[PDB]
Order: structure tokens, then C-alpha cells, then sequence
């Protein structure tokens, strides 16, 4: 529409478990805080996700937390144009007609 | 393992580090437990032993003691920062039995993840007759 | 919190005793696993004489 501008912008919103799903939110099993939010990246190691599985007791208070992310898009828009010009001899005494 | 535990109020961060262990950030005692518990392993964390140690200091001054309506018992602006060795558990565990017959070669394998490296294995060998103890094998 | 421990692998449950245990600890499908006959190759190939 009109009088916006001369751009577009959308939302992305990314999954869970993500290597670009960067926050702070985490916990770990243990209740302590961690670097990452997600469990686990994109990330295929029987170690790592071994060592990062949410496990529970019984009493489970603030032992796994989690968050997310979202990332935006955008695009503009231009102009172009040209153009002739002309005489109207050049028209009327021309061999054929049909030139224009 | 005995664990140590340090408060620090401003920031309102706790922090678990070994009994040898000090920190000089302007932090207080508030006291130890037994990360592993005796009696229930497998059934408490780090937090529920932080939860309960905190339960007893006071609000105002976390060097003192105090009664209910004056602990300290909103964990959720308390972080836990941790700074003591993980804990030493058993990924991979000897199959309970084994069966074979005469003149074929068997393996034992086990994993073991966390502690702090380097670590040792020693094996060790208990006779099938009566009134037998484990030795060592000859490495 | 749990004061059920493990009963299996030598922990006690809260609730029970030093001296007791608890009664049943695992579930019994009571349905056994079996292997079949081995096959036979050489038999049919013989033929039969009265004796």
C-alpha cells in the first residue's frame, strides 16, 4: 500500500533445537545455569546429547528451562524508465508509413 | 563428596564449590551437604540440598540464622553458579552374567563420564571356592 | 524426593522398614520366549525299506 514506505519486512521464527536459538535462559539437570537454552544444538553426538538428556527426580523445581528466537526479512523496490522523441517531418515525408 | 556453598547477596548468586575451594568475591558461608546422599542418591539434586541449606540463613544478613517468615525462600531471582567437579557416574555397566564355554577369548568393557581427568581402572578377580577375597590381577 | 528409593539394587524405600521389603517390586508377562525346530534336509531324500 501507499504511504508506507518503500519496504517489506516479515517475521522467522526459529525451532527449538536450533544451533541459531542463542539465549539464556538455560538450567541444566542439575539446577545450575547454563550458557545455552536449547538441550542441544543441531548436533548429532551420542555424547553431547547424552550429557545434555532433561532428566527428573521425583521433585523436579527449576531443572530444565528453555527458550527461543525469531529473525526478520526485508526487500525494497525501484524505478526505471527511457523514452524517444521525434520530429513531425520526419513523420509526414517519410518513405512508409507505419513507422511509429 | 562434600560440597561448600557461598552467597553473595547483591547479586543474589550461590555458589557450589569443593570443601578445598575459597572464593574472595565478597561471598559468606551458609554451610555443606553431601552432593551424593546417602541415603537417597538417586533422588535429590544440587538444588533441593541448596534449597535446604538457604532455608535456615536470614533475609537481612545471610551470616545469621533466622525463623520461617525471615529465610531466604524465593528461588527463582537465586542462580546457581557451579564450580565444583561433576559428579562421577556410570555411562556403560558390566553385563551382569556371563556364559561361555572352555577356550574362547571374552571382553569386559566400561565407560565411566565426568570426574576429573585423568582417571585410573584397576581390575580385580574373586575365586569361585569358599572363603575367597578379591585380588588384584597382575597388570 | 523419593523416599520409594529403589527397592531393587539394595536401596529402601522410606516408608518400609530396616527389616522388611516390599512385597512385589517388578511385573511378570508370564509369556516365554521360545526358538523352533531346526529343519531337515536329509531326511526327505531317503526312501524306505520293510524290514
Amino acid at each position: 500500500p501507499k504511504h508506507y514506505g518503500k519496504t517489506i519486512k516479515v517475521y522467522e521464527y526459529v525451532p527449538l533445537l536450533d544451533d541459531r536459538n542463542i539465549n539464556d535462559q538455560g538450567i541444566d539437570a542439575s539446577g545450575a545455569t547454563i550458557v545455552n537454552g536449547n538441550l542441544y544444538g543441531s548436533s548429532k553426538d551420542i555424547g553431547n546429547i547424552t550429557s545434555k538428556l532433561p532428566l527428573l527426580t521425583e521433585n523436579g523445581g527449576r531443572v530444565n528451562r528453555v527458550g527461543f528466537t525469531r529473525i526478520a526479512r526485508e526487500g525494497s523496490i525501484h524505478k526505471f524508465g527511457f523514452f524517444y522523441e521525434f520530429t513531425q517531418e520526419s513523420i509526414d515525408f517519410d518513405s512508409d508509413d507505419g513507422l511509429m | 563428596p562434600v560440597l561448600k556453598v557461598m552467597f553473595h547477596k547483591d547479586t543474589n548468586v550461590a555458589t557450589v564449590l569443593d570443601a578445598s575451594g575459597s572464593l574472595s568475591d565478597g561471598s559468606v558461608e551458609v554451610g555443606t551437604f553431601h552432593h551424593p546422599d546417602e541415603t537417597y542418591p538417586d533422588s535429590v539434586t544440587i538444588y533441593h540440598g541448596v534449597r535446604d541449606l538457604l532455608y535456615k540463613r536470614s533475609a537481612k544478613d545471610p551470616s545469621q540464622t533466622a525463623s520461617y517468615p525471615n529465610n531466604i525462600i524465593n528461588m527463582q531471582v537465586i542462580s546457581i553458579d557451579m564450580k565444583a567437579t561433576p559428579r562421577l557416574i556410570l555411562g556403560t555397566a558390566l553385563p551382569r552374567v556371563i556364559s561361555t564355554i572352555e577356550g574362547k577369548d571374552v571382553t569386559w568393557h566400561v565407560d565411566v563420564a565426568g570426574g576429573k581427568a585423568p582417571l585410573t581402572y584397576k581390575w580385580q578377580f574373586k575365586a569361585n571356592t569358599v572363603g575367597a577375597a578379591f585380588a588384584d590381577i597382575d597388570s | 524426593m523419593l523416599n520409594y528409593n529403589a527397592p531393587t539394587d539394595g536401596q529402601k524405600s522410606s516408608i518400609d522398614g530396616a527389616n522388611s521389603d516390599q512385597m512385589q517390586t517388578f511385573f511378570w508377562l508370564k509369556k516365554a520366549i521360545i526358538t523352533a525346530r531346526k529343519e531337515q534336509y536329509f531326511m526327505p531324500l531317503a526312501s524306505v525299506t520293510n524290514m
